[PDB]
């Protein structure tokens, strides 16, 4: 039979992290926001 | 589980473990045993709490077993008390897991949609639920009954 | 998309031929067709939440799908079920409207047998729950309304087999 | 290249939002002269009133190195 | 056509048709009889509706019919009264679907970069539909006038 | 309105309006004097459509005004009373307005989530309304009727 | 935005009270206006290059703006006043169908007079500019029409003095 | 965000000090009154539903905002405030957990003032609202979670207003 | 992605079967060896820099592919081949933590070999590189960790070829 | 700190805390008063740590400290364990944090921009703090031990 | 930006004259500047990042800035502080080439002094490593070249000041 992990499955989601800049973020929270805007748009899946 | 959830922030950051993370891992490899014989008394006692917690569910709600309401009827009743024990079920697989992403997936994910399409009304679900818990609790020891009772009060918070 | 009118018009074109007595004919019998039609439509939309419901009671639910190992088993995929469902009746009444299965054809139908095909959803299931929701509908639409449906929703099943 | 600074709020009449949308309502921002025409058309279309215009970088009436 | 936009909008919005929507669908079947009229007093005069305008236009513009001109020479003439021709056939079309997106696919789009590399003036062509549409209005009865008007006047404002 | 939804379009497409989008106006422009007349109707009928479809609605739905029901008890049912009163005014402005837009705005966006606050079940608010609408229909003449079901109806869908 | 209807109905709302004779009178007004007013922008639609050439020759071209130094001095300056102008037009056009000025101070008139200020564009040719595309305006939708469309254009003329 | 063991820690960088006893004794504290707060958090998440419904209750609902052409009119604006009422309650709680206020300034408090008046949103009918919900979950919580949750929804009011 | 855990759980979910003790027993298994693999995978991380130094001396590097015309001449493609071991040891340490090879294939595995035959990478030169890390990781993890960590090495190496 | 790190996942999704999570918090604070002491321990022994460390990282690397090498002379020589000092509070204040992150926005971030500037040999810095690892471990028990190398390992490896 | 021929143009421009030999001359002047300012650009190019550490020695380090509770302590912020140098020196050879102040407000000076102010940044301290990376800067470019090179690190300098 079907397990849950058999059409769409699990993985996708929560593979996605929505990432909002806050302006009081430190530094750290921040930069791995930055780091995903490169890895989406210039495809760097290193990630870094 | 408490490792999956580990490795998924892991990499989204595309870092390898950091030590607090590992810390957690090696926290969760310890309580398993106890998390495992938590999970065991309540299939044990799998059939009694479902039947008593249908009962107070069904004194706490009048209507939902009356003619105008969706679990009136036997056939009626069997599936809300199936309905019942098919969380029981995920919450049992909750405790060993650690997390509640095995519960979450399998039942809390389109919940509501199900349950409108139905016309179920989710509250009462919720009660039925939080009667689980008062009989799961008491066959529990304080300390086990308080790692149940977490997994228990996600579902309730889940569907409300 | 493609509508009655609109595919009448195309034809011509590619002639380039001015319309003609023949082709507004056809026109015509749209247009007495047209009343009918918007009314059903209305009867539909208002009754879409029943539909479904009646429909996956008469097929998919108190099922093996339902049970555990089943493909509607677990909340998320039984809600998936029932969204599949909605699209297939609004689009249906889209059909029904433009008086064209065009439309199916560009949304509904094309890719649908492979994304099934890899979910691992069963076809023969789905086209059930169309065939239940075509039974439904011709109830509320009544008699005239429910010839015009049904050819739609046969459409979108033989599609899909 | 001319940049403008520009204060806007905009409201979310369509739907109820359930993540956090502060960012979104209220956004000063740095915008290329090129772009502000269509971002403000954006504000407007959404209902929201733009509070403040400047223009941050370039000299205005200025024929070249615009 | 009416009914493709309102569908169009619908599926946009990911909804079933507005009352409002259905309302104008009922309101163009209706009115369909009529413009099927109103498209076969202009097909039948089509012919000489062409002529008329062209020789207006010719009048009211004499550079485009001079050596320099584009229009000039029979050839070039010819072709200048084609256009004309098919633009004729476009506005039926358009009464009869009540609405002007099956003309402008088939004229409007592309239009001013087809007619730059051809080198035709844009603002001679509008004023051909105008005369056109003025030889049209004369035979058409005063309400079937501004229904066609409104379409020929569509055209005017795309070719601008 | 009919007109704000054809402006919003064109604007959309940063386009003059079209000839259809025109005409849908001229349509509307004849068709609102006899909607004024179906709208004053149920303004001067309007105490007597809640008061007869809160009976129906009470009567189809014993539960609701029923000890466990949300309706139940004087302050309630005056409540259930006023909705019913506050969704029929909506209904009068839509006829006027020609679209649901006016009443989608005050009404249908976020109605699930106030009412799933306030624990009132969706249906019966949604059974609510199509008393109304019963009771509409026959102090209403049978083509002014049909005008008035397409709004109705479209709240009974939005309720949902 | 709001249209004259739905102004009449937000009104109500507010108040909570039901639409009664004297709002009915008010909407009954705009039902009679519309026919004029939906034949008035038609017109201008199909005019709207020309209205827009003939007031620019008649108060922008030819003038120091034109020339080195002045405001719309280069090619790109020249467009984007004609583009100004073209917006101008297009939205007097829709609050004349809706009857409400709120489209204007929505869309043009919110946030233009610091834009023009910050580029140092001067107000005062830029209303010369509109009065004059309304003068050209009046002739072309007639007298049913002219009173109506002049409304808007000095609406968007006092919003930006 | 900051939570109370950083914000030892951070203080004693920006003096370049290693941790010292009376440091650690703030840590210690903290570490204390952790297993209070968890307990609490589990409870006001449980309740969060009914929290909010009953703080609706006691100060929003049966008053001129909900009546029409009142700010919280309309099914939308009493949604919007609802998801409001929610947001204030979830970050209380990570501020609980955390021991710190300052996540309260960097998420909820930056901006709100400023939102709230270009909305229209009335801010004291929102803090009352505030106050409403503490006293709820103050209930819910017990007495000593009561102390702690309580100077965390004192410091949404007074950043509000 | 799955782990051993949820492994145990889906399959008794599709039976649909509460657990047992048997199942336990598997669960059991796996929380007995967690403790090691926690230790094995920081290991790995503290060493990853060095791991993969070693390996590419033991294949990569002193070879046609380093020499001009080989894959990995230039420095781009150096780095680009050093990145992808990073990627793989990483996912394995993933996977040793998980007890479940699903992770590669959803992450790692899929799309890989067609991905590196296009670009024309050498898939058995990367296999072996694959190999020589995991015998520097089995140095460095030590006997019993080395047999966990060795598995889901081997895996990504027969997925690969 | 754990606590801060779990806040934000939550709030990125929405949420209010997860069960596990919860536990994750629970085990922390109950951690907590044994990191304290492990912190305080390093504290005290602090100056011969770093003393040893340096002893130590001098030994493996006599260029560092020579006429050619950047840490020759007093001044240079005294920097380079003000550096391992540096480090060594990070490493406590990591300790009862239970997370790397106060240790990585103070010293992890830029930390090769700033070096290379200076010139200093980065891996040598690495080294430095391998060695002051071995000598706090000594002092401290197995258990604790294991505890402060995890943080004293990611130190190494972000270097 | 703006560069000295373009900046002759276009005050020709506004003044729509036609090049008169008075604007030539200042032309002409730029143009035998030109090579010399080519030539220093590739020395400073060279020569950028011992430039940055001389002044860097010279003002920043050694001080109370890099001792904790300075603006220049922790890794990311010594980091921030030598990142801005490499700006002011990179943005200073674009304005020795061009021959215009203009690029350095358009870029650097706009703004700096607020975000700085915001920062809690120093200000003459910025100033003053400036200063020192203009006498470095001197040194390499030789005299002729220094003149030029020193108008605009002053410029900077001034704009912060
Ligand atoms: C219900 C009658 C049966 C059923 C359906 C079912 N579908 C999915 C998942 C998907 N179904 C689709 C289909 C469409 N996408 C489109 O754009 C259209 C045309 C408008 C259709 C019909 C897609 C793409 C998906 C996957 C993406 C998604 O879910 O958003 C599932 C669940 C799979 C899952 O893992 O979620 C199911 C159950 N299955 C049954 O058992 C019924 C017989
Ligand atoms: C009991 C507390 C309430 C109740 C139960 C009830 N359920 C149904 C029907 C269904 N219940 C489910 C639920 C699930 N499927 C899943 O995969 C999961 C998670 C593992 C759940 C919880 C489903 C799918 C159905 C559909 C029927 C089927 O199983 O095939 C009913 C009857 C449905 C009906 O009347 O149409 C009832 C009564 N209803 C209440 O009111 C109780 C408060
Ligand atoms: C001559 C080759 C062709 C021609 C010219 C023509 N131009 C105008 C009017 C204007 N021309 C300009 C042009 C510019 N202004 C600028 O700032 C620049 C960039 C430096 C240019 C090129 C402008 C602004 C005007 C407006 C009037 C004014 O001088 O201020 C006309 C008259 C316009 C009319 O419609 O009457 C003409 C005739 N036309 C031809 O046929 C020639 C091939
Ligand atoms: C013409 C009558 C006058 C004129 C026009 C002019 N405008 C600009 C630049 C802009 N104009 C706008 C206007 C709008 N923004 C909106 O949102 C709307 C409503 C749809 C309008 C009307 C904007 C945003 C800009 C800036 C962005 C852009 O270029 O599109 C210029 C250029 C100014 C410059 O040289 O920097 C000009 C010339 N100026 C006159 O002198 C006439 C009186
Ligand atoms: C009657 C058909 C059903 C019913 C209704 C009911 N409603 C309330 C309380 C409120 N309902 C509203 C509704 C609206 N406010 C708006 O702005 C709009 C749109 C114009 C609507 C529809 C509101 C705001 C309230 C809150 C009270 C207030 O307004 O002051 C109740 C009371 C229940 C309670 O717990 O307070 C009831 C009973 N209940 C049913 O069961 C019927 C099916
Ligand atoms: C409820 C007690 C009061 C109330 C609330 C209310 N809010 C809005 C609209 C918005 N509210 C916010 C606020 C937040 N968004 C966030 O991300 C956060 C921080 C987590 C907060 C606090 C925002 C941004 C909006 C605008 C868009 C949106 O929907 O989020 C409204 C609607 C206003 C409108 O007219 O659209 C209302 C009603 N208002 C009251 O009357 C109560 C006192
Ligand atoms: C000499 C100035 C310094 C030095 C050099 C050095 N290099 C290696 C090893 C390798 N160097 C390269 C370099 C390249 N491959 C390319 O494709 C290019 C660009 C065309 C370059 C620059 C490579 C690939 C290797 C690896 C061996 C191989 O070629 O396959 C070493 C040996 C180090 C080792 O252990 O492998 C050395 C010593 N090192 C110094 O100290 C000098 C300052
Ligand atoms: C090193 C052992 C071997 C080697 C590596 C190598 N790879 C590339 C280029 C790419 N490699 C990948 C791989 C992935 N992309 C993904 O998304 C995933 C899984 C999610 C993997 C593992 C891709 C897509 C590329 C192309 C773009 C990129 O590098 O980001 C190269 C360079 C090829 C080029 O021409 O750029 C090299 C050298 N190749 C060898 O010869 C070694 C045996
Ligand atoms: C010792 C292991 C190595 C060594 C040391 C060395 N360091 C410097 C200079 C600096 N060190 C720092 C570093 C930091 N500042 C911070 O805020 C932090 C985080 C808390 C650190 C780690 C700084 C700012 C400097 C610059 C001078 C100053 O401290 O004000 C030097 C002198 C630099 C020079 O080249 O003159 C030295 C010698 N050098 C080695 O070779 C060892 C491996």
């Amino acid at each position: 039979g079907q397990s849950v992990e058999v059409g769409v499955g699990t993985l996708r989601r929560q593979l996605e992290h929505i990432y909002r800049i806050a302006p009081d973020a430190t530094r750290s929270e921040k930069d791995v926001a930055i780091n995903a805007i490169y890895r989406q748009v210039l495809d760097v899946f290193a990630g870094i | 589980s408490v490792l999956t959830k580990a490795i998924v922030n892991a990499d989204a950051e595309a870092r390898y473990l950091s030590p607090g993370e590992l810390d957690r891992i090696k926290s969760f490899v310890a309580s398993g045993e106890r998390r495992l014989r938590i999970a065991q008394t309540l299939t044990e006692a799998r059939e009694r709490i479902v039947k008593q917690a249908g009962d107070q569910l069904f004194q706490k709600r009048p209507d939902v077993v009356s003619p105008g309401g969706n679990a009136y009827g036997e056939k009626m009743t069997a599936l809300c008390l199936r309905d019942l024990d098919y969380y029981l079920r995920l919450v049992t697989y909750g405790i060993v897991a650690g997390d509640v992403t095995p519960i979450e997936e399998i039942g809390i994910i389109g919940v509501k949609e199900m349950y409108n399409s139905l016309q179920t009304p989710i509250p009462a679900v919720a009660e039925g639920v939080r009667a689980m818990k008062n009989v799961a609790t008491s066959l529990l020891s304080g300390d086990d009954a308080a790692e149940a009772g977490f997994y228990f009060d996600y579902l309730v918070g889940a569907m409300q | 998309m493609q509508d009655a009118i609109t595919a009448v018009i195309n034809n011509y074109d590619v002639q380039g031929k001015y319309l003609d007595g023949a082709a507004l004919d056809k026109l015509k019998a749209y247009f007495t067709t047209g009343a009918v039609r918007v009314r059903a439509a209305a009867v539909i939309s208002s009754n879409a939440t029943t539909i479904i419901k009646e429909a996956a009671a008469k097929a998919l639910i108190y099922s093996d799908l339902t049970r555990p190992g089943g493909n509607m088993y677990t909340t998320r995929r039984y809600a998936a079920c029932i969204r599949d469902m909605d699209y297939f009746l609004r689009y249906a009444t889209y059909a029904m409207l433009a008086g064209d299965p065009s439309i199916l054809d560009e949304r509904v139908l094309n890719g649908l047998k492979e994304t099934y095909n890899s979910l691992g959803v069963p076809i023969a299931a789905t086209v059930g729950g169309i065939q239940a929701m075509k039974e439904v509908v011709g109830g509320l639409v009544g008699p005239d309304a429910a010839k015009e449906a049904s050819i739609y929703f046969d459409y979108l099943s033989s599609g899909l087999s | 290249s001319r940049y403008f600074k520009v204060t806007a709020c905009i409201p979310s009449l369509k739907r109820v939002r359930t993540g956090r949308e502060l960012q979104n309502t209220f956004f000063t921002k740095l915008v290329p002269y090129e772009n502000w025409f269509t971002e403000q058309q954006r504000i407007q279309k959404a209902g929201g009133k733009v509070l403040s215009v400047k223009l941050f970088t370039g000299v205005q009436g200025a024929n070249t190195g615009v």
